[PDB]
């Protein structure tokens, strides 16, 4: 039946929206796990070319100074995204002086995450990790094309979405430190991609409650990789 | 097999119709480009004149600013407006904001022209592909290049149109770790490389440079063909 | 497949749907221009379904200025649209000018009114192709315009059924220079070349231009000319 | 209301008053003049108190969104245009305003004027409010290029106390600020009546 | 011909204290030379930790109310929280200046709980600048208040007097004498006093006459 | 197929209603420019020479444009007419502007902008006119341009478009001059292009049309010439032609 | 109130302004630039409101820089003056007007130089000497009487000297310095700034 | 199958396929029962685990102080209908200055989902809406479709396999005008436990309770103040 | 006035065969005066002029829009334009500007394009023709131009009296006023050819 978002299947159903999930399936992976101590973050990078300048390629990107960002599927669909979470948490504090919460930035974004056929175009094809530590501690939240907010306390999607999943339900507890989970992290990472894992594949990002800057490692990502 | 509408995702999550204009890329002429030490340099691979025509209509390399360079592959129909989009967007920034135009900043500009162009039934997509070169964020070269999707991204060598493949292979067993210093040794890099043409007949070549502080300068095809003999004679020496 | 829709190609030739409303040209009345040396008549034939019919209610024959008539051959009720439009648009020109508009002039707009209803995609283009007349600067004229948006000069012409035997018929008939009686009388025998029936004084309706203005004529003037017409 | 303004070789100095008036009336002696638009930025309050506060608000809002784009901080040059088209738009229609950018840029210290005329320019030396004419001539009779940063300190602090003593719409405290090339430091705030005792011996 | 406002009197103080803000006015509604009603009293519990008081002209203040409760509920379904007293006068400030060429004719001052649980008082002008203060008095009576509080509250022009912090019970005493005292001097004042005061365990009132001449 | 509106690219990938328009253009008459040093030229052919018409205009493909420049036509007449109002309406705009003619390069690209923005939106029509440009400037001289349905154009010193334009530019090349390119060496080339492709023996002054283009004096004389003189010019080629034949 | 003057030359131009940018009785700065390169042989000139002097002139300034990376060649001092007084007037009957006063100063390798005029009221004149300002009263009778139209550019000088000395003696506002330019077959070349020991 | 395409298409039996279509969304979700006695309106919903880590998506949310809705189908049109439903209380609140009646909010509704319904150009909307309330005349449960046909009702379950609630409410709605707050919250839940497969138990993770009272303010109870109301059970009867 | 910001002054004369007509030279503000070559009369096709005074700004605006429909004009038709269809033109400018009218009171001399015949009409800021068959006077000095022509026009003229009629109009009525003067210009045309010639005038 499908092919346009304005029909509906006998059974439910879109048959359109679905065909967007499938496109996240081809992205590249990403794992952000939420600790008390605050949420680390990781994702491969998957670089082509050597003549392929790296840091070009974004999959961390910084929302505000305590949020950060993950992302996999369509690139073209993403910078829309990223630009408007950037402007909502911006108008926020221009109103109100104060910093927009985790959850709440969300909602702003998943407002036009369902505008696609809703006016008076497609759904996105991009899915999005939110990490950030709000008044409510640190947070992590998962959305989707389809607007289904949610709070998730370790995701993993992307390409290598169910089988990360299930190897990370085997570590997680509720009693986690930061620097446990950034090691518990990478050793999923290297089972689910096909190279050797160097200081080059992937890249972190942590937040903290008192280190609001530096959602980001730099090169002591070289010593991480050798306390395997 | 529906490949006849834009909006519309394939059960594996394709959209084809940004697919297909990416082919139409590659029917396009080749263009290389490097960044130097401090000298950047592009080429293109120039059809043959048609010997009843003049051939300063036949531009394939623009400049937006004064400091930044444009080559581009596809269909010139196309490549002509988002060349009269873009220097009226490096012209209007400079009025909004006193600076001169950054490099990364128009190629931002151009890819969220083709992004928005993409999304809206009866807008058949741009298809052509860009490379933008400029050493204009203060002394820093670089290059970066687009995409029919609408994805800036950047490189540190480049080469699209047709068999680029060949090209791009090339350089990875050619560009060394040595950053190639004195700038007609990186010139020479990109006449060798583009001696790798599709037919090589080397009176086709036309490369255009920029040492960073000057305007654009066309090469002359004496100094091209200077720089084609030395090519030659080097490479007899390595025998 | 292609014959359906009009804002797109075939791949070797044309646009299929303003050759089919061409058609509908053919399938009209008769009608004939002839340019004389110093005037300009127009013929056409009007024949009712019953004796029932009134024919002094709705004519052919239809003056657009003082000095600028126009037939057609076509649809009747698409006719009267274009008309009306014309009428509107030479007053546009009188408001801006103070002059009465040359028969170049309408030509060349009201086929650029014609040219818009061949645009996408939702519209029908006409079924009537017209024959302008008019006595502008000493020189008459006589125009044919056309659903595609195209428009000529001829010395005479028909259109209609059977115009095939009327241009055969005129291309033997014409001549550089008659005056603008003997035009008439060459007008009504290339008008009962092909008719069914007797022609009589309503079967037939004619309107001249004369340099001293355009003018349609009386049943009894177009009485006395079919009497002792050859 | 006086405010100054003044760059030498060790970046910039600002420095103000603290009193808001109403007619004769005075409304509050603690106004916080000097508007800290970023750790890298600072805004004057001459002319206006809304539309100051307003507009260099929504300036700070502008600046972020530039910096998280293009990952890079704003030039001063460029904060001082943006600030002048807006208000170029509202023409005629009643704005006061008669702010001054400072901060440290690529291409050094940075010292713009900008008025709701529409008069953006340059400079080293400014002073802008109603006890303005009283600081230019006690700063350029002991301005250099080459003082030393605790001789600009003593400078700036002397220029407020003798303009809040001529003028009747001038008094409440100092405030001092000093730019930096990393970012702008709060240097002191000293009372009027605390300065009186000092200065007279 | 018509002309879009008018002035109806009134008169507002706060104080913000260590731990807790009062906030009182008079409850009296003139116009001219009348008075429209006896019982009109300017304080608004906005929520359990922010009291506003609104003077001026009384058509808009029935409508910046309103417009304020609106927006509360707005902050709270989008938010799942409810606004901070520093959130309020931030958001207010944007709503006055949004009329900024038709002017809102209204003194506001907001006084309330912070979240460390000490007093707050945000005083504003009719385009919508503000800032925090200990001790604001606007409407009518205000160059009437304004030079005893500092001597009292701020101890200024005094010598060799220590800085006691204002107790709650000291803090009552000092807003019933500088009403008394205002009502004798200015005609836009009298007929009661409603005072509200803000804690760590609720709001409570209290009502105090005056004279009613 | 890929039959539907100019909106979509096939796979592989092309444009297959540009295609049709492009190609359909060869089914039209016939128009051609030459090099010409003082001077340009343009040659077009009468079709439908039926005895009941009138011309009463007397310049059919030439439409003189601006003052300095005229241009052919060639493709469906519905859309030539509206090209020539609205490129007639560009010069005048550009002259208001500024008080100097328009340079006869971005008068092209003014059009060609106009000719390429109906391939990208839809639903509509591409045009299906290609057009000459002859025309004289302040910065190059005299000029010829080549407008495509595409929205594509070029710069030429000789070409030709339209029926049987594909073996008239062999002629072309064959007879290529250069630096001699007189109006007489000029026109006594252009009788014998369309002796070539016209089939119509003995080329009769009725079926052709000349116009050219001069620079005298300050003025750019545009000069439609009439049936009298061009009847000099074809008895001389009918003259060349028996002459030739002298040597066998 | 400010200053600009127009010495017309046989193959160059010879313009100079004032350097003040007064605040009502102040002068805030004495280094101010009022001259704006449009191109490679064409100055502008502007002298107006505090606001629309910025405004409106820059507006030109990067419209005529787009008509150069556009065709590839260099706009004529006349249709670049002629452009000018088409936004004026189309701006002029509006909510928005602009109140500037112009010259112009080209040099064109087909005519030579050339020196416009323009009013607030967008009328255009061809000129071979001009000024603007109060001062251009007292001005610009001394160079009607010493003006040749066959004049070397070491006269001009020495008469753009003997023009700003009366300035210097009976006008009431400051003036101390003035910048010069010169336009010629090679480009704008700046002169060396003037200015003026008094007494 | 050719007139199952548009919601404009009208088929040979009259009945339009596109409406029935958006009926089977709302079986979908998860299942959700709303009851009320003479004061009190209690409505309890069903929460769903997405994973085994993440967070259960909600159900019941505020809308007024007297009026709370649940929800079951898209989530796209849920919180679309909800914006709309917060603009038009507080509208009755500013102009009004009174809360809206319950009956007249649902009319609204009613005309909001009837215009998509009908012209071509957007679907119907695939919603389960289920509203508790008070205007002066005591409390009230509605229930909505996507074919825009609002019902009263004094108890109602939809959503997937919410026959079997149903069925328990028949047999109980004569004892529901009687009994206090406390066990009509707990003979709300004993209908959800027979929308449940028998092998696992109704928890405190994964069920919401919302109650409006005659002086109560709608509330919404989640995971920690469920206990007192899940004390007092017996177990399923197997 | 505004009319009285910059002055001028345009006359036009009716011959026997031929047409005349002058304006003056001077360009300045209200006192001060610019230059003494600013073009108040310009070429609209051959044997056919106009001339334009009252404020500068509006004299160069209305030449450049006429200029701009004229062109159009001539190009949808292959012949030029006649007297009267130019008259009609005008009018048609000015009166769509009604309520924002230009500052200006156009004068149109010329010939018959076929014939030999003379024109002359002047226009209102609003556009009220007003054809004549003598003279056509504006600008601001106008009752000093009424005079001279009322005392020195006669019927029938050969193209040497023609000149030297309105060369004494022109002379004699712009000494007396002030804010004109600084040359004046005179074309006459005829049907061979076209003379333009410049008069020795007072230049105070």
């Amino acid at each position: 039946y499908d092919r346009g978002v304005n029909t509906f299947s006998p059974e439910g159903r879109l048959f359109q929206v679905e065909y967007a999930i499938e496109a996240i399936k081809l992205g590249s992976t990403a794992i952000g796990i939420q600790t008390s101590e605050g949420v680390c973050l990781a994702v491969e990078k998957r670089i082509t070319s050597p003549l392929m300048e790296p840091s070009s390629i974004e999959k961390i990107v910084e929302i505000d100074a305590h949020i950060g960002c993950a992302m996999s599927g369509l690139i073209a669909d993403a910078k829309t995204l990223i630009d408007k979470a950037r402007v909502e948490t911006q108008n926020h504090w221009f109103t109100y002086n104060e910093t927009m919460t985790v959850e709440s930035v969300t909602q702003a974004v998943s407002n036009l995450a369902l505008q696609f056929g809703e006016e008076d175009s497609r759904p996105f094809g991009v899915a999005l990790l939110f990490g950030g530590v709000d008044e409510k501690g640190p947070q992590l939240f998962h959305m989707d094309p389809s607007g289904t907010f949610v709070q998730c306390d370790a995701r993993a999607i992307g390409s290598a979405s169910e089988g990360a999943q299930s190897s990370l339900q085997e570590v997680y507890h509720k009693s986690m430190t930061l620097k446990e989970a950034i090691k518990s992290s990478l050793i999923i990472l290297k089972q689910v991609m096909e190279e050797k894992l160097n200081a080059t594949n992937i890249e972190l990002a942590t937040v903290q409650p008192g280190q609001n800057f530096h959602m980001f490692t730099k090169e002591e990502l070289e010593e991480v990789i050798k306390d395997i | 097999s529906y490949d006849r509408a834009i909006t519309v995702f394939s059960p594996d999550g394709h959209l084809f119709q940004v697919e297909y204009a990416q082919e139409a890329v590659k029917k396009g002429s080749t263009a290389v480009g490097v960044r130097g030490r401090d000298i950047v340099v592009l080429g293109v691979e120039k059809k043959s004149v048609a010997k009843l025509q003049d051939e300063r209509t036949v531009r394939k390399i623009c400049a937006l600013d004064d400091n930044v360079c444009m080559a581009f592959a596809g269909l010139t129909a196309d490549a002509r407006i988002v060349i009269n989009r873009a220097r009226v967007e490096c012209q209007s920034h400079r009025l909004t904001v006193e600076d001169p135009v950054t490099v990364e900043y128009i190629t931002r500009y151009i890819a969220s022209l083709k992004q928005r162009y993409t999304q809206s039934n009866g807008r058949r997509p741009f298809g052509i592909s860009a490379l933008i070169v400029g050493f204009d964020f203060d002394g820093t070269p670089r290059l970066y290049q687009t995409d029919p999707s609408g994805t800036y991204h950047a490189w540190k060598a480049n080469a699209i149109g047709r068999g680029a493949k060949s090209v791009r292979e090339f350089l990875e067993k050619n560009y060394t770790d040595e950053a190639i210093e004195t700038d007609d040794l990186t010139i020479k890099l990109v006449i060798k490389a583009l001696l790798e043409v599709v037919q090589s007949g080397g009176k086709n070549i036309e490369l255009a440079v920029m040492r960073r502080d000057q305007s654009l300068k066309i090469l002359n095809p004496e100094e091209i063909e200077k720089y084609v003999a030395e090519i030659e004679k080097e490479k007899e020496e390595n025998e | 497949g292609y014959s359906f829709s009009l804002t797109t190609f075939s791949p070797s030739g044309k646009l299929v749907q303003i050759e089919y409303a061409l058609a509908a040209v053919a399938g009209g009345a008769p009608s004939v221009g002839i340019k004389a040396a110093n005037g300009v008549v127009l013929a056409t034939e009007k024949k009712q379904k019953s004796i029932l019919y009134d024919e002094r209610s709705v004519h052919k024959v239809e003056p657009i200025t003082k000095h600028i008539g126009l037939v057609y051959s076509g649809m009747g009720p698409d006719y009267r649209v274009l008309v009306h439009r014309a009428r509107k648009l030479a007053q546009q020109y009188y408001l801006v000018y103070q002059e009465p508009i040359p028969t170049a002039q309408l030509v060349q707009r009201v086929a650029s009114v014609m040219q818009e209803y061949t645009q996408s995609g939702g519209v029908r283009p006409f079924g009537v192709s017209l024959l302008i007349c008019g006595w502008n600067e000493g020189r008459p004229y006589l125009f044919q315009s056309d659903p595609s948006g195209a428009y000529f000069a001829w010395k005479a012409t028909a259109m209609g059924k059977n115009y095939v035997n009327g241009k055969t018929f005129l291309e033997k008939r014409y001549n550089e220079d008659l005056e603008l009686e003997d035009a008439i009388h060459t007008a009504i025998l290339t008008l009962k070349e092909s008719f069914e029936g007797q022609m009589t004084e309503d079967n037939i309706e004619v309107g001249i231009c004369n340099e001293a203005g355009f003018r349609r004529l009386t049943p009894t003037e177009v009485k006395d000319y079919l009497a002792a017409i050859a | 209301t006086t405010t100054l303004a003044f760059k030498f070789r060790h970046g910039v100095i600002v420095a103000a008053d603290s009193r808001a008036t109403a007619g004769a009336y005075i409304a509050s002696q603690t106004v916080k003049k000097v508007i800290e638009i970023n750790p890298y930025l600072l805004g004057t309050m001459a002319g206006g108190a809304a539309d100051c506060s307003f507009w260099e608000r929504l300036l700070a809002r502008q600046c972020r969104i530039y910096e998280l784009r293009n990952k890079e901080r704003i030039s001063v040059a460029a904060a001082s245009k943006l600030l002048a088209n807006m208000v170029y738009q509202y023409k005629g229609m009643g704005l006061s305003m008669g702010t001054m950018i400072c901060g440290w840029d690529k291409r050094g210290p940075g010292l713009y004027y900008v008025d709701s005329e529409g008069n953006r320019i340059s400079g080293a030396t400014f002073s802008v409010g109603s006890g303005s004419v009283y600081a230019y001539g006690v700063m350029d009779r002991g301005y250099s290029y080459d003082l030393e940063v605790e001789q600009a300190y003593d400078l700036a602090r002397r220029a407020i106390y003798q303009a809040t003593y001529r003028d009747a719409y001038s008094g409440g405290a100092v405030n001092l600020y000093h730019v930096r090339e990393d970012g702008w430091i709060r240097v002191s705030s000293d009372n009027v009546a605390d300065l009186h005792e000092k200065y007279s011996g | 011909r018509f002309s879009p406002y008018v002035f109806n009197g009134g008169t507002i103080l706060a104080i913000a204290g260590e731990d807790f803000a009062i906030v009182a006015s008079d409850t009296r509604l003139s116009e001219g030379f009348s008075i429209h009603t006896r019982d009109s009293p300017k304080c608004y519990k906005l929520t359990d930790k922010t009291v506003i008081g609104c003077s001026g002209f009384h058509g808009d203040c029935l409508t910046l109310t309103k417009i304020i409760e609106a927006r509360l509920k707005m902050y709270k379904h989008s938010n799942n929280k409810a606004m901070t007293t520093g959130a309020i006068a931030a958001m207010l400030s944007t709503i006055l200046y949004s009329r900024r060429f038709f002017p809102y004719y209204v003194y506001n001052i907001i006084g309330g709980l912070d979240e460390e649980g000490k007093g707050a008082v945000y005083s504003f002008d009719p385009v919508g600048s503000y800032q925090r203060d200990s001790f604001k008095a606007g409407g009518s009576a205000s160059a009437m208040l304004q030079p005893l509080l500092d001597n009292q509250v701020g101890f200024k022009n005094m010598q060799n007097v220590e800085h006691v912090p204002l107790s709650l019970d000291r803090a009552m005493r000092l807003v019933k004498d500088v009403f008394i005292s205002a009502a004798e001097r200015d005609v836009y004042t009298g007929d009661a006093l409603r005072i509200c005061i803000v804690t760590k365990e609720g709001i409570r009132e209290e009502t105090v006459s005056l004279r009613k001449d | 197929r890929y039959d539907s509106r100019t909106t979509i690219f096939s796979p592989e990938g092309r444009l297959y209603q540009v295609e049709y328009a492009m190609e359909a253009i060869g089914h039209a008459g016939t128009c051609l420019g030459i090099l010409a040093n003082d001077g340009v030229l343009l040659a077009a052919e009468r079709r439908n020479i039926h005895k009941l018409l009138d011309e009463v205009f007397f310049s059919e493909k030439i439409y003189k444009l601006n003052e300095d420049m005229a241009c052919s036509v060639a493709g469906i007449t519905s859309d030539a007419n509206v090209l020539t109002n609205e490129l007639r309406l560009i010069a005048q705009r550009y002259l208001l502007q500024y008080q100097e003619p328009i340079p006869c390069e971005q008068l092209v690209t003014a059009l060609c902008d106009i000719k390429q923005a109906y391939t990208q939106f839809g639903g509509k029509r591409p045009f299906g006119v290609s057009l000459l440009y002859i025309g004289w400037d302040k910065h190059y001289g005299f000029q010829l341009y080549q407008s495509d349905p595409s929205g594509n154009y070029g710069g030429w010193k000789a070409t030709c478009i339209g029926n049987n334009s594909a073996a008239a530019v062999s002629m072309l090349k064959q007879d290529y001059k250069e630096g001699e390119m007189t109006l007489k060496s000029a026109l006594a080339l252009a009788i014998k292009v369309l002796n070539k492709t016209m089939d119509v023996s003995k080329l009769s002054a009725e079926k052709v049309e000349i116009a050219t283009l001069t620079r005298e004096n300050g003025k750019t004389v545009i000069r439609v010439l009439k049936q009298k003189e061009v009847e000099q010019l074809i008895k001389k080629h009918e003259e060349e032609e028996a002459k030739a034949e002298r040597e066998k | 109130m400010e200053y600009l003057i127009g010495i017309q030359g046989p193959d160059y131009v010879l313009v100079a302004s004032d350097r003040v940018a007064a605040s009502n009785i102040v002068q805030m700065k004495d280094d101010h630039d009022k001259m704006f390169k449009m191109s490679e042989k064409i100055l502008l000139l502007c002298v107006g409101e505090a606001g629309d002097t910025v405004q409106f002139a820059e507006y030109i300034q990067k419209n005529v820089q787009l008509y150069k990376m556009r065709n590839g060649y260099e706009l004529s001092p006349t249709a670049a003056a002629n452009f000018t007084r088409r936004n004026l007037a189309d701006c002029l009957r509006s909510r928005t007007p602009y109140h500037v006063n112009l010259l112009l100063a080209g040099y064109d390798e087909h005519e030579g130089p050339a020196l416009y005029y323009m009013d607030y009221l967008a009328a255009l004149a061809k000129a071979p000497f001009a000024a603007h300002g109060y001062g251009a009263f007292l001005t610009l009778s001394i160079l009607d009487r010493y003006y040749t139209p066959t004049i070397s550019r070491e006269r001009a000088v020495e008469l753009l000297r003997k023009c700003l000395e009366e300035l210097q003696k009976r006008f009431i506002l400051n003036l101390p310095t003035f910048s010069v330019r010169i336009i010629d077959k090679n480009g704008i070349h700046d002169l060396d700034n003037i200015s003026f020991p008094k007494q | 199958n050719q007139y199952d395409n548009d919601v404009t298409v009208w088929s040979p039996q009259g009945r339009i396929h596109q409406i029935e279509y958006a009926m089977e969304a709302v079986k979908q979700g998860s299942a959700t029962v709303g009851l009320k006695s003479k004061t009190h309106a209690v409505l309890v919903a069903l929460k769903r685990a997405q994973s085994e880590l993440a967070a259960h998506q909600k159900k019941i949310l505020h809308v007024d102080n007297h009026i709370g809705i649940s929800i079951a189908g898209l989530t796209a049109d849920a919180r679309l209908l909800c914006n709309f439903m917060r603009q038009e209380c507080l509208d009755s609140r500013f102009v009004f200055d009174r809360p809206l009646p319950v009956s007249r909010l649902v009319s609204l509704i009613g005309s909001k989902t009837q215009i998509p319904t009908q012209r071509y150009g957007r679907r119907p909307y695939g919603v389960g809406l289920l509203i508790a309330g008070y205007d002066d005349m005591g409390p009230h449960i509605f229930q909505t479709c996507p074919s825009a046909n609002y019902f009263d009702c004094r108890a109602m379950s939809i959503g997937a396999r919410s026959q079997s609630a149903r069925t328990y409410l028949e047999r109980h709605m004569s004892e529901f005008m009687e009994c206090n707050l406390n066990e009509l919250v707990k003979h709300g839940l004993r209908a959800l436990r027979e929308t449940l497969p028998a092998e696992q138990d109704l928890t405190t993770k994964n069920v919401s309770i919302g109650i409006v009272g005659k002086d109560l303010e709608f509330t919404i109870y989640d995971d920690d103040d469920v206990s007192p109301f899940l004390e007092g059970l017996e177990e399923r009867p197997q | 006035s505004i009319m009285s910001y910059n002055g001028g002054a345009v006359m036009a004369m009716k011959g026997k065969n031929c047409v005349a007509i002058a304006a003056d030279r001077r360009f300045g503000i209200q006192a001060q005066m610019v230059t003494t070559d600013f073009q108040k009369i310009f070429p609209m096709g051959d044997r056919l002029y106009i001339g334009l005074a009252g404020l500068a700004t509006d004299v160069q605006t209305v030449a450049q829009r006429l200029k701009f429909r004229l062109n159009l004009y001539e190009l949808k038709e292959g012949r030029q334009i006649k007297p009267y269809t130019l008259m009609s033109m005008v009018a048609n400018l000015l009166y769509e500007k009604r309520f924002g009218p230009y500052y200006t009171e156009p004068v149109i001399a010329g010939l018959d394009p076929k014939t030999f015949k003379p024109f002359i009409c002047s226009l209102d800021l609003i556009g009220c023709p007003m054809v004549t068959d003598d003279f056509v006077v504006s600008g601001t000095c106008a009752e000093q131009m009424y005079g001279m022509c009322e005392s020195l026009w006669e019927p029938n003229m050969d193209p040497d009296h023609l000149f030297e009629t309105i060369s004494q109009a022109m002379l004699n009525a712009v000494d007396r006023d002030a804010v004109s003067g600084m040359g004046v210009i005179v074309h006459i045309i005829e049907k061979d050819k076209i003379t333009t010639r410049t008069l020795k005038a007072r230049m105070d």
